[PDB]
């Protein structure tokens, strides 16, 4: 009660912060998954069936 | 030069064997072809075996009745065949020649080995002949 506090959503840091945030944990789920790496080779391709 | 087994007469329905001998072991290294000789019809390829025993290739049309070998202890091609038909009376060559063992398609790994490698092989040519051995069948 009583109470005024400025407020400003562009120069505040919790949004830096969480961005850091889920880059930190989007990088840390996929370390310990398959490396996709024994993939890059040349595909012979055709187009595909009954499609619109 | 080459040495091939003296000519020879057989009764259809048996079968037969071909000799062919470099002198000593100075041809090793080359590679084994067999090619037939009909008279007025040209020459056929027969088929081959390679020089480090990894092919064995004989075309399909004297597949079932003809087989070859090759003895590396005493450096011998061996020549069978089974049918002996009114065909099969002929001269029959062995040749020592060379191939090139080009690479086609190969996976390469991501460390940088190879894991495999169709690695198919070219017929080049046939320098040296054998003097020819001539097999007759008659009925
Ligand atoms: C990077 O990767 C490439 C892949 O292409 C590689 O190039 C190739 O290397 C191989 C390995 O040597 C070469 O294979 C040899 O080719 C020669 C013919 O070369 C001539 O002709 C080609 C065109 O076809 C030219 O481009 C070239 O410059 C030459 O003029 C064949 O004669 C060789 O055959 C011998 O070896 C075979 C086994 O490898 C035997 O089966 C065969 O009988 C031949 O035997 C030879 O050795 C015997 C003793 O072992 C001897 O007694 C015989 O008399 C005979 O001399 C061989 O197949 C291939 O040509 C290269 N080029 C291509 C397009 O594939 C590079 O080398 C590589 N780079 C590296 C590793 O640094
Ligand atoms: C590591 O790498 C080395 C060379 O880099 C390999 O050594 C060669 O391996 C090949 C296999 O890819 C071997 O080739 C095979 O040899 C067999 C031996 O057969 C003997 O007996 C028959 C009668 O039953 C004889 O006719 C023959 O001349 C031999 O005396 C052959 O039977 C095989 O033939 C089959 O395949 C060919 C095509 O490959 C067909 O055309 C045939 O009809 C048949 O189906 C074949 O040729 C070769 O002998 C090996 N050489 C040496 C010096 O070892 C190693 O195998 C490799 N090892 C690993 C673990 O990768
Ligand atoms: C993609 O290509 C594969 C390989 O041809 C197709 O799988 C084959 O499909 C045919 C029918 O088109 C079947 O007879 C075969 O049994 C299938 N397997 C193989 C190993 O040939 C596959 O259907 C294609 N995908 C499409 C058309 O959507």
């Amino acid at each position: 009660e009583n109470v005024t506090e400025e407020f400003n959503m562009w120069k505040n840091n919790m949004v830096e912060q969480m961005h850091t945030d889920i880059i930190s944990l989007w990088d840390q789920s996929l370390k310990p998954c398959v490396k996709l790496t024994p993939l890059c080779v040349t595909l012979q391709c055709t187009n595909v069936n009954n499609i619109t | 030069q080459l040495v091939q087994s003296g000519p020879e007469v057989r009764k259809p329905g048996t079968s037969v064997k071909v000799s062919c001998k470099a002198p000593g072991n100075t041809l090793k290294t080359y590679d084994l072809h067999w090619v037939r000789s009909v008279p007025g019809q040209g020459l056929q390829w027969m088929g081959w075996i390679s020089h480090e025993g990894d092919k064995k290739v004989i075309v399909e049309r004297f597949k079932a009745k003809v087989t070859i070998d090759w003895d590396r202890s005493t450096n011998t091609a061996y020549l069978q065949l089974s049918g002996l038909t009114s065909g099969d009376t002929a001269v029959y060559y062995c040749a020592k020649g060379s191939k090139h063992r080009l690479r086609d398609y190969a996976l390469y790994d991501d460390d940088g080995a190879l894991n495999w490698a169709v690695d198919v092989d070219y017929l080049s040519n046939l320098e040296f002949w054998g003097q020819g051995t001539a097999v007759t069948v008659s009925s």
